[PDB]
């Protein structure tokens, strides 16, 4: 459990598990699960305990440890 | 006076352009926020906010405050949706702890269409609803206030907030529809503060110009 990481990406109902490296973009990671809701990526928010993911960052990055879970939430608006 | 400031022609001439952008490219990246032209032009006249701008304001507020955490709008989501344990590893990742601040903003998503704000004041032992589209204290604001309450009892391991007194506070009221989010950060930037709400729709006009000047000139260093 060294260099890899296991990571869970949910929305509250559809969860995805994905084995990646440490020092691997969650690009990659973030779009498939997009791609499995059929949504853009510009409307969902990857949140790893609070903070906003941008693509680009890896698990290094963010200080994430195994088994950790990234949040996947909709875009918020409001009048 | 107003503790929102007027741009000078320069300043508002990069908002415009900005705003005009042939397309959707990064104008903002940093401190784990990342600002894109579609979230920029929800500053635009008339718009509404999204979470993108909400969360770079708090941020904003946060780098220029002392002893505050102002949370993105997904802690409250989380909190009411998923209780404590939905944000329990949320503060860790502040970088510091409940008994150090003196004030915790938590700004407000209601079901996708309009933005109020949470305040937890640790020093004055208070929590506050405040809403600029309100007709006053009602059930919702309760579910929120003790929302925000039991976070306090839950993060601080049982120590502080049994005793806060939750209160529906008031502030100037938005004269239009739109304008919910930037009355979110007017309360904010007031409340933060310490000053006294009497900020009126000029200044949301002129709130709008601000905010994305802070973004254009990457005022969180």
């Amino acid at each position: 459990p060294e260099t890899h990481i296991n990571l869970k990406v949910s929305d509250g109902s559809s969860e995805i598990f994905f084995k990646i490296k440490k020092t691997t973009p969650l690009r990659r990671l973030m779009e498939a699960f997009a791609k499995r809701q059929g949504k853009e990526m510009d409307s969902l928010r990857f949140l790893y305990d609070g903070i906003r993911i941008q693509a680009d960052q890896t698990p290094e990055d963010l200080d994430m440890e195994d088994n950790d879970i990234i949040e996947a939430h909709r875009e918020q608006i409001g009048g | 006076g107003s503790l929102v400031p007027e741009l000078n022609e320069k300043d508002d001439d990069q908002v415009q352009k900005a705003l005009a952008s042939r397309e959707n490219t990064q104008l903002m990246n940093r401190d784990n926020i990342e600002i894109t032209v579609r979230d920029f032009k929800t500053l635009a006249p008339r718009r509404w906010l999204n979470d993108t701008i909400i969360e770079f304001f708090m941020k904003y507020i946060e780098k220029s405050t002392p002893n505050t955490v102002a949370f993105n709008s997904f802690f409250y989501t989380n909190l009411s949706e998923r209780g404590y344990q939905g944000v329990r590893r949320w503060m860790k990742r502040k970088k510091t702890q409940i008994d150090k601040l003196d004030k915790i903003f938590t700004p407000i998503n209601l079901n996708q269409s309009h933005w109020a704000l949470g305040i937890i004041d640790l020093k004055k032992k208070t929590i506050g609803y405040v809403d600029s589209l309100s007709n006053g204290p009602n059930a919702m604001s309760f579910a929120i206030l003790t929302d925000l309450q039991k976070y306090v009892m839950e993060e601080s391991k049982h120590t502080i907030g049994e005793d806060f007194d939750l209160i529906h506070l008031d502030c100037p009221q938005q004269p239009n529809g739109y304008d919910c989010g930037i009355y979110v950060c007017m309360n904010t930037l007031y409340g933060s503060a310490d000053a006294p709400l009497d900020f009126d729709y000029k200044d949301a006009i002129r709130m709008r110009r601000f905010i994305a000047h802070l973004i254009l000139t990457d005022a969180l260093k």
